[PDB]
RNA sequence: ACCUCGGAGCAGAACCCAACCUCCGAGCAGUACAUGCUAAGACUUCACCAGUCAAAGCGAACACUCAAUUGAUCCAAUAACUUGACCAACGGAACAAGUUACCCUAGGGAUAACAGCGCAAUCCUAUUCUAGAGUCCAUAUCAACAAUAGGGUUUACGACCUCGAUGUUGGAUCAGGACAUCCCGAUGGUGCAGCCGCUAUUAAAGGUUCGUUUGUUCAACGAUUAAAGUCCUACGUGAUCUGAGUUCAGACCGGAGUAAUCCAGGUCGGUUUCUAUCUACUUUCAAAUUCCUCCCUGUACGAAAGGACAAGAGAAAUAAGGCCUACUUCACAAAGCGCCUUCCCCCGUAAAUGAUAUCAUCUCAACUUAGUAUACCCACCCCACCCAAGAACAGGGUU
RNA sequence: UCUCUUACUUUUAACCAGUGAAAUUGACCUGCCCGUGAAGAGGCGGGCAUAACACAGCAAGACGAGAAGACCCUAUGGAGCU
RNA sequence: CCGAGCCUGGUGAUAGCUGGUUGUCCAAGAUAGAAUCUUAGUUCAACUUUAAAUUUGCCCACAGAACCCUCUAAAUCCCCUUGUAAAUUUAACUGUUAGUCCAAAGAGGAACAGCUCUUUGGACACUAGGAAAAAACCUUGUAGAGAGAGUAAAAAAUUUAACACCCAUAGUAGGCCUAAAAGCAGCCACCAAUUAAGAAAGCGUUCAAGCUCAACACAAAAAAUCCCAAACAUAUA
RNA sequence: GAAAUUGAAACCUGGCGCAAUAGAUAUAGUACCGCAAGGGAAAGAUGAAAAAUUAUAACCAAGCAUAAUAUAGCAAGGACUAACCCCUAUACCUUCUGCAUAAUGAAUUAACUAGAAAUAACUUUGCAAGGAGAGCCAAAGCUAAGACCCCCGAAACCAGACGA
């Protein structure tokens, strides 16, 4: 047959033996690299968004004195915006920050005992003037919305403490 | 079942042949012997200039022996004793 | 069997090649008189001597041809010196 | 077309790692070869068959002694895949006239001049 | 068409190197008129024959250009010198064409047709790709440019086997096998309401009609059927048969040729041998398939028109295996047109529990569920007769 | 003739007795499957089967036997005819 | 056995065709071509044989062998050394040349054929071992006996597809063009409220509606008599 | 394919001829075949005595008989205690590149059946510038010997006869 064929032409046995002997042999390390302790990962530079949140978060704890910690339930957007409109009427803000950014801030800070509260979807109800009484009645519209707690005037209070403060 | 068209080891569709494990080892063993031959041929004792003319006398004398044997071809001598020794076929006792 | 191991011990791959098992005479007289050499042993002795004499001849011929090349190079060096001694420059140089 | 082979000169250039592997010394190359045919001249080109005859390698596994010179090396480089090349070593030196009958070429490539057929007392 | 000679490619670098090869040519002309006479040494178209170069010398002046441009011997002509053939079949016979199936002889599987075999251009099939048809919508179906593999059923190609007795085609007989399934069975999808359909997976146990013209294979249409499958097997089977078409001698029509004679056409007729030596085989001891009608049911479904599942019954047909009470051919019997009997699942998928992958998930995860054999045969007087037993032998009975 | 064959007689047939050929024949102690091979295997490779043995049938094989078959081609082989 | 009877004679007609070609042993011994009414033949050369003469033969170091031409090829020719022992000429004739397959380069066919045609090399018609059986692949040749030994080539591999969780309100049906085509008939621009969201990447609507995502959070196979050695993952090469 | 020219010996009674598939076909041109011309065989075997048949004893081809056969296979070889069982082994000739080939030929036994020529060269003798028993050759030749060249088969052609 021709030297070049459309099908794979069968090699001569001597040539085929030559090809088999001269096959690539990858180097084999004595110990597999996965089993050996991997070197520490290179340092990761902080994202500008993360360092922006820390400045914004620190302002919240300093500017406004009343901070209320609640669980941001999976309410409908229409009902979630409507309550925010009700909170905006009484000058109450609804700020939400990631836990992986907020936890390190509270790890080394005055508000260190608020760390266990932030587990899951959480939201912060803050206001310069502690209108606890006006806030509680807004949250009573939905029995399934839990009030975890808060810290008023650098004093950590539970849900019942807000109830007593409101009265 | 399993027919190979035409002859086995010739043609367009031949019976496939595979290299066994010892077949690879035999070829590697052959390569190692020849790889060592390349080493001993890389260290000549003398150069081309030094080697020249070092065996001219022996080669010249060797061919002269061939010429002597080639030019000495001749029929063997014929002795008169051998011709007379054929009469012994009729030797007998008295 | 065992050919590779024997070659690593400086022996022959075939035990029949050389050594006490083969080279020694296979028999001797009861009185103690040595036996005549065997035909195979005589053939090997002649073959080894011819190989030995070739080794001596080849080594001597290379040395003889190496000295001749060294002598010619020395002769060529001397010829340059002889031609320079002829006459002395004059004229501008003096 | 199939023809002869021109082996590049770089092939016959021993590296420093080869002198520590085969035990040779480039500064003091060996004087004589020990060539032994280990392959059949059958199924090989006619010019390889002729060179085998010129080197006296008719019978296989029959050691032959040749001189390490470029002209002889030129013939060896043609049939280098059919023969085994080993240097000839002389631990006792060149055989003399009195040692011709006591020579023996061992498999290691050394030619002894005293073949005693006697176990070493050491 | 071609046959001799030369150049270029193959043949890349000393030479050489082939076709059915890939391209172009040559069968001359012109200038000389020492394009005279001689002679060392060489080349050489793979032989020979021919062909090519050539110093010096003599004699004169002061080895012509051109790749090819050519034809031997004999013979004829000629005083002589010289000349003579698209001898082009160009190494050339001095001069000779067709036809033969009326043919003969010597051979050839070096060599054709049929066949076998090789090969897969063609043919055929499934995937890949997702453009495009399918009102919308690639993927119910269908499909372009292509890609990737398989198959050896057609048309071709190769000339390897057979030229010292297979003519081929078709039919009859009996068929064995493949599954790429025409029908019966099981199961997904559907542009699946139900009937019909389409498509895909699984399945080769069983079946696959009778006729008119035609040598028919095939095909046309005639009536049917659950269906009237695709193939292979020396395009199965011709020491089993047929000889209709083609094939030998006759003849005719049409055509070609001066004729002899010929024909891929039409028409008529035309010898088909064989006593089984060998292999193989000569009761697979016995499980059957299908349609129709009925019932469910005029039920589910549907707006109606229409119209089913599964299970059960009856009847009929074939297939297999028997029988003679009738019927019929016939008569101590055989036989069918007559009578009797006929018994298993089928594994494609549809679902639970439940990890890898703390949900879920039918699990080339452990696991669970649905469909995932029996019968027949079995001992050990014989001369002879008889026999529903039988070629012989054997077998049964003989009270 | 056929759907669709069947019965009977005669010849043949088979057995007993007598007489007694022919083509044929390399040697055979002469199996099946698959593969291989000068391309179609009783003889080769791998599996399977297998005491010996006659008689009667059968015609798938022994590219069965019988006339160097027919059929194309070859020969500086023939002949007839124009 | 009449496309030309039979018999005898010429006649042992001739046949480039078919078949056959008789004792033993040893030795050397294969593939360029040209011409041919020639390709079934013959002649010459090549090759081969014997005898004889003679001296170089083979291998091969540099040097050396074209330009128009970069397939800028593999490699030859020439060729002292050297390894070796043949070579040439003379004499006498026979015989072979209808070759195969493998590797490689290149042609024709279809980048098919156990296809055809050249070139280089090997094998075969020469033995043996190994590829299952085996002319052409591999190993290996010079010949006998042995109930010794060491080795050469020499035993096919391979089993392939899980996979996001949760969430989504809004300047608005962004304008143009369109019966209206709104993120999704097309198009110009592609900013922007909000912790965080495409003037929309796909589906579904005559157009809208509805939906997801992006965002915040958490790699196949099937033909015809009947599959085809039996098998075995684990005791040191 | 000559001639002129040259000129020869010459004793029948033999055989390095055959021995029944030989030598004439021959036991005979008979038997037999064909209308005719014509073709054309086959075979016999004792002994001095058959007027000794009490005879011419043994062994010898294929073919049989004596004495059918036991898994398996080119029929054999290596072997073995042992025939087989085990192992190994693709009949012969011829024609082709290549045949176990399912290509040719052969049932078998016996007999018969196929390489004839000396120009050159070579080898070995004789003699030698000569050789040879007229002729012929000769610049070492010449004379002599030895040693190389098959069998069967057509369809046809011609002549003379024989046949309606
Ligand atoms: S075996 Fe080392 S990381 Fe698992
Ligand atoms: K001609
Ligand atoms: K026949
Ligand atoms: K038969
Ligand atoms: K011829
Ligand atoms: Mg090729
Ligand atoms: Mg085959
Ligand atoms: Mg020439
Ligand atoms: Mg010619
Ligand atoms: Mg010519
Ligand atoms: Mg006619
Ligand atoms: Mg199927
Ligand atoms: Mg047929
Ligand atoms: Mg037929
Ligand atoms: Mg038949
Ligand atoms: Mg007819
Ligand atoms: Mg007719
Ligand atoms: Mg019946
Ligand atoms: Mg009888
Ligand atoms: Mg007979
Ligand atoms: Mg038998
Ligand atoms: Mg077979
Ligand atoms: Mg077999
Ligand atoms: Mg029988
Ligand atoms: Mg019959
Ligand atoms: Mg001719
Ligand atoms: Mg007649
Ligand atoms: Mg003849
Ligand atoms: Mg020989
Ligand atoms: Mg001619
Ligand atoms: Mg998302
Ligand atoms: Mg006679
Ligand atoms: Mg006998
Ligand atoms: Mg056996
Ligand atoms: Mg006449
Ligand atoms: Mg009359």
């Amino acid at each position: 047959s021709k030297a070049v064929t459309r099908h794979r032409r069968v090699m001569h046995f001597q040539r085929q033996k030559l090809m088999a002997v001269t096959e690539y042999i990858p180097p084999k390390p004595a110990i597999h690299p996965s089993c050996l302790p991997s070197p520490p990962s290179p340092p990761q530079e902080e994202i500008g968004l993360i360092r922006l949140l820390r400045r914004e978060i620190a302002a919240v704890f300093q500017d406004n004195r009343m901070i209320a910690v609640c669980q941001n339930v999976a309410l409908s957007a229409e009902d979630k915006l409507l309550m925010r409109h009700q909170l905006r009427k009484h000058k109450i803000l609804m700020k939400v920050f990631p836990n992986q950014v907020l936890k390190p801030f509270l790890e080394d800070s005055k508000y260190q005992n608020l760390l266990p509260l932030f587990v899951g979807h959480n939201m912060l109800l803050v206001s310069e003037e502690p209108k606890v009484k006006e806030m509680v009645r807004i949250l009573r519209t939905v029995p399934f919305l839990p009030l975890l707690g808060g810290c008023i005037d650098d004093t950590i209070l539970s849900r019942q403490g807000f109830i007593n403060y409101s009265k | 079942r399993g027919r190979i068209p035409g002859r086995q080891w010739i043609g367009k569709h031949r019976r496939p042949r595979f290299v066994s494990l010892r077949a690879k080892q035999n070829m590697i063993r052959r390569l190692e012997i020849e790889a060592e031959n390349h080493y001993w041929l890389s260290m000549p004792y003398m150069t081309r200039e030094q080697e020249r003319g070092h065996a001219a006398v022996r080669r010249r004398e060797a061919f002269e022996a061939i010429k002597a044997a080639a030019t000495s071809k001749f029929p063997p001598h014929r002795f008169i004793a051998d011709q007379l020794d054929h009469l012994n076929v009729t030797k007998k006792w008295s | 069997a065992g050919g590779q191991w024997r070659l690593q011990q400086g022996l022959a791959a075939n035990p029949s090649g050389y050594g006490p098992l083969t080279e020694l005479p296979d028999w001797s007289y009861a009185d103690g008189r040595p036996a005549p050499p065997m035909k195979g042993q005589l053939r090997r002795k002649a073959e080894r001597e011819t190989f030995a004499r070739r080794v001596v001849l080849l080594s001597q011929e290379m040395d003889a041809g190496l000295q001749a090349w060294q002598l010619r190079q020395q002769k060529l060096q001397e010829e340059q010196r002889k031609q320079e001694n002829a006459l002395k420059p004059k004229g501008a140089s003096l | 077309k199939f023809t002869r082979s021109r082996i590049p000169e770089k092939v016959f250039q021993a590296s420093p790692e080869d002198h520590e592997k085969y035990g040779g010394d480039p500064q003091n190359p060996h004087k004589l070869h020990i060539v032994t045919r280990i392959k059949s001249t059958r199924r090989r080109p006619y010019w390889e068959k002729d060179i085998i005859k010129m080197l006296g390698l008719e019978k296989a596994h029959t050691p032959q002694v040749h001189k390490n010179i470029p002209s002889v090396n030129a013939k060896l480089k043609v049939v280098k895949h059919l023969i085994r090349i080993k240097p000839l070593k002389l631990p006792q030196g060149l055989p003399a006239e009195e040692n011709m009958s006591n020579t023996c070429l061992k498999s290691t490539g050394e030619l002894v001049v005293q073949w005693h057929l006697k176990p070493v007392e050491q």
